[PDB]
């Protein structure tokens, strides 16, 4: 924010869990949330995944 | 903007989430060599 003059917010998944991938082969989660895009990002402790 | 990008980090990622990028390096560059240490 400070670095390029743009704004943000601060929400949170219920979870709190990295999401869990599904034999759905879909998600909860912060990933979950991402598939439906109610969220923006997630900028926390990353686990990498291809 | 080539729209490229993810399917080759994709395949960046995956090397090494085989290894085979440890295998590829060690392929034309053994570790081992004449001297050991």
């Amino acid at each position: 924010a400070k670095a390029l003059g743009f704004k943000y917010e601060i929400y949170q998944a219920p979870d709190g869990r990295y999401g869990h991938q599904l034999h759905n082969t879909s998600w909860n989660g912060m990933i979950g949330e991402l598939i439906s895009k109610r969220a923006d990002l997630a900028i926390s402790a990353i686990t990498i995944t291809p | 903007g080539s729209p490229y990008r993810d399917l080759f980090s994709q395949r960046i990622l995956e090397l090494q989430d085989t290894g085979d990028l440890d295998v590829l390096k060690q392929k034309w560059w053994p570790h081992t060599g004449r001297c050991d240490l």
